[PDB]
RNA sequence: CGGUGAUUGGCGCAGCCUGGUAGCGCACUUCGUUCGGGACGAAGGGGUCGGAGGUUCGAAUCCUCUAUCACCGACCA
RNA sequence: CCGCCG
RNA sequence: CCAGGGCUACACACGUGCUACAAUGGCGCAUACAAAGAGAAGCGACCUCGCGAGAGCAAGCGGACCUCAUAAAGUGCGUCGUAGUCCGGAUUGGAGUCUGCAACUCGACUCCAUGAAGUCGGAAUCGCUAGUAAUCGUGGAUCAGAAUGCCACGGUGAAUAC
RNA sequence: CGGCCGCAAGGUUAAAACUCAAAUGAAUUGACGGGGGCCCGCACAAGCGGUGGAGCAUGUGGUUUAAUUCGAUGCAACGCGAAGAACCUUACCUGGUCUUGACAUCCACGGAAGUUUUCAGAGAUGAGAAUGUGCCUUCGGGAACCGUGAGACAGGUGCUGC
RNA sequence: CCCGCAGAAGAAGCACCGGCUAACUCCGUGCCAGCAGCCGCGGUAAUACGGAGGGUGCAAGCGUUAAUCGGAAUUACUGGG
RNA sequence: AGCCAGGAUGUUGGCUUAGAAGCAGCCAUCAUUUAAAGAAAGCGUAAUAGCUCACUGGUCGAGUCGGCCUGCGCGGAAGA
């Protein structure tokens, strides 16, 4: 009847508490409170919100986890003992305590796989094949049809933009975007190698094959919402132009020089015969060298921050696809299957799901 | 330890350069017996 | 700054002056051919004409305004 | 006559 | 292990088929000529009922004898008059029969009504040289039921190879 | 590079770092050739009728699905495994149940096997209420079958046809 | 150097084990970690990786590295094309 | 107007149970004790404390407080 939900809060009950290290993390808390046992943590009051910060942090999962504790027992403890009596208004009070242990359940699965940085907005995959002919481009697709059953399976919605095909078989790349609610939050585990060791029906001696495929997501944000500054952070004189001609370049102060104090390039124009359209030019001179000094602002982190991802080390091999020897293992979390058709064309939340929770 | 990669300087992509990186070429078998697995002197004597 | 002449399918261009009906090649789709891909052949499909408003019964076309691009003139002290 | 590739 | 469901889903693409687009044809009446197989919780005459699928009754036969089982194209006679038409038999509505515990998903068949595309088929492409191709029906296996498939049988019967 | 020679083009002299574990020569057996000669099969030619367009029947890919089980996928997969999916088949899906088990062997205990129906449940199962109590005597027992417990183990249409 | 004293008593490692080249199997791992003088091993039944048992070699040493000649008739007078 | 007094309570007000006890904000902006005392106008606190002011008595002893219509004025007002 329901002990299905009984048999099913429990599993998922100390995942979470091994994932996280429940006893280690009122290991934690005993030393968090050891320092604020000291009353002179008030004389620091930049380390002293720092700490219960820190505090009810640590003690707000815990006590979700605490209550949860006598919570699996006392729930199967009203239904169990009243068995006996098989009490109608046992079943009516046995579920309000259930799915407020539900509710503290869900949103301690929502904490962690939450999680930072428009983690909850919709996604861009980007796959790629990469090396290795038409057997990697055979597989560049197979993770595309992977992925588009699954992502469709949950209640998102999928939206071919760029794709590029195969010229026998399969594709080059493929750029889709997923919309839907938490979206970048379940695929944010998936950017990495994939890895498929089978047997190539495009090879002509049916030799055994091992191709790789990246599948890069990232998620969506607006660019720019960039205007002038204000003007007193930029400075404008007017000089004499330097040229030929006439006095004309000798006599009125037809040039300007546009200043930006809170970067320090120079914006000049002298291209006009009237300093209000030198001026005009000049100011829009600048926002163009406003745009170049904030796309490299930005170009630089995308250059900095991966110099770190491509020196990970292998690249990420996550998830090796062993589809002749029927098994798949994932690598950083090491969850095996033994349904290779099952996870080929859906299927993938013993892999995310896995991974959501570790790190 | 550091993986000392082919493409100097990466921008954009921290994935899908070393995608074509002789790191991640593509890993093809020999066969035996197969359209090419001839032996001259196999693993032992 | 004015003045001149453009914006037509995924792309490159016709038709626009002369108001009623939008094509050409390439690319795409399906099929055929080949062991397979290209090439080749056979079928097709695709736009309401930069945005906005006028004139007329009716606007891709005719006026007017912008929006972008291209060419030209910006001289004498 | 045309006939490229794996 | 069980009950319901699915393998029968359907914007689609391909293969292999059957039915056609008619007049050397359709329909109606009459009438001639086969071979090969199968049959016992099976094949099921005659008779009666039902327009029919079938039912009731009840012989015979594990069979060269009893049943399935009237061969169909053919031929005689009449009409149709070259029209999407008396061609086509799709789809569908109603009423049913049988098998089976059960026929909604999802069976075959009969009756009545419905009357779709199709007027010989682009590039292309397949099979066959003789009782073959083509056409015409018959039987069997699997099987309670459920074939245009498969596997067998005989009817008519070519054209062409320089 | 340097020198010498040349109007020039360039000739002549002539390295090294580095890199590979071979490069090469003649000849043998095959295979291939838009090389040659000879020869055969519906290969072409000469014909006949198809397929490709139409509707349906069936199989497949894709898509859908809770599942649309799995295998076959140039020729030599696609009316193929299937000589027959309403239930069964059936391996799949959703839910309801079971653990020495649906099937096998051994041990210990019970019970002759079975036959008649009720009730609950979608059924599997969960209790009943009834009836029967034999073939060979060690007469702590047989054999046949059923129920129960304990562990060896059964079970797998799970994987690899590389 | 000799005599006497006690007590088997204080005293065995290092390399290798696919072929060359003497000496092989089990387990772990699965083109990974690693080996390597050459050819090459490792892709799930690895005598080649790593460990174990066994064996072979040398032995107060045993291996690696470097250098030299040898094999090399591979600068050949001996002794080549 | 000064000067002396009080300037109460459940009220840790839910709130995001990290805070707002009046003090960043949603409401509500009550009833109580009251002669009065905002379920708070500044200060002060991560939020509570602590210091005042509204409001309330004593004191004193006669005029006082903020707006309207206007007359003349001041600042704003730095050059060779």
């Amino acid at each position: 009847p329901v002990n299905n939900r009984i048999q099913d809060l429990t599993e998922r009950s100390d995942v979470l508490r091994g994932y996280l290290d429940y006893d280690a993390k009122k290991e934690r808390l005993e030393e968090v409170n050891a320092e604020l046992e000291q009353p002179d943590v008030w004389n620091e009051p930049e380390r002293a919100q720092a700490l219960g910060k820190e505090r009810s942090s640590l003690e707000a999962v815990v006590d979700t986890l605490d209550q949860m504790k006598q919570g699996l027992e006392d729930v199967s403890g009203l239904l169990e003992l009243a068995v006996e009596a098989d009490d109608e208004e046992t079943f009516n009070e046995a579920v309000a305590e259930l799915d407020a242990l539900e509710e503290k359940l869900a949103q301690l699965e929502f904490r962690r796989m939450f999680s930072g940085e428009y983690d909850s907005a919709d996604c861009y995959l980007d796959i790629q094949a990469g090396s290795g002919g038409t057997e990697a481009q055979d597989w560049a697709s197979m993770l595309e049809r992977m992925y588009l059953r699954w992502a469709e399976s949950r209640g998102f919605k999928t939206e071919i933009i760029e794709e590029s095909e195969g010229e026998v078989a399969g594709i080059k790349s493929v750029t889709i975007k997923i919309s839907g609610d938490y979206a970048y939050g379940w695929l944010r585990t998936e950017t990495g190698v994939h890895r498929l060791v089978r047997k190539s029906p495009f090879d002509s001696g049916g030799r055994r094959h091992t191709s790789f495929s990246s599948a890069f997501v990232y998620p969506e944000v607006d660019d720019d919402i960039d205007i002038e500054i204000n003007p007193a952070d930029l400075r404008i004189d007017v000089y004499r132009t330097s040229g030929a001609g006439a006095q004309h370049v000798n006599r009125t102060e037809s040039a300007v020089r546009i200043t930006h104090i809170p970067t320090g390039i120079v914006t000049q124009c002298q291209n006009d015969r009237s300093q209000h359209k030198n001026k005009d030019q000049a100011m829009k001179q600048m926002k163009a060298k406003l745009y170049e000094l904030e796309m490299q602002k930005k170009n630089a982190e995308k250059q900095a921050m991966e110099d770190n991802k491509s020196d990970i080390g292998w690249g990420s091999q996550i998830r090796s696809y062993v589809l002749d020897d029927s098994r798949i293992k994932d690598l950083r979390t090491g969850v095996e299957t033994r349904n290779t058709q099952a996870v080929l064309d859906g299927s993938l939340d013993q892999f995310i799901e896995a991974s959501l929770k570790a790190g | 330890s550091r993986y000392q990669h082919t493409k100097g300087q990466i921008k954009d992509n921290a994935i899908e350069a070393l995608l074509h990186d002789p790191l991640f070429r593509q890993r093809v078998e020999k066969n035996k017996k197969g359209k090419g697995s001839y032996m001259r002197k196999g693993k032992h004597g």
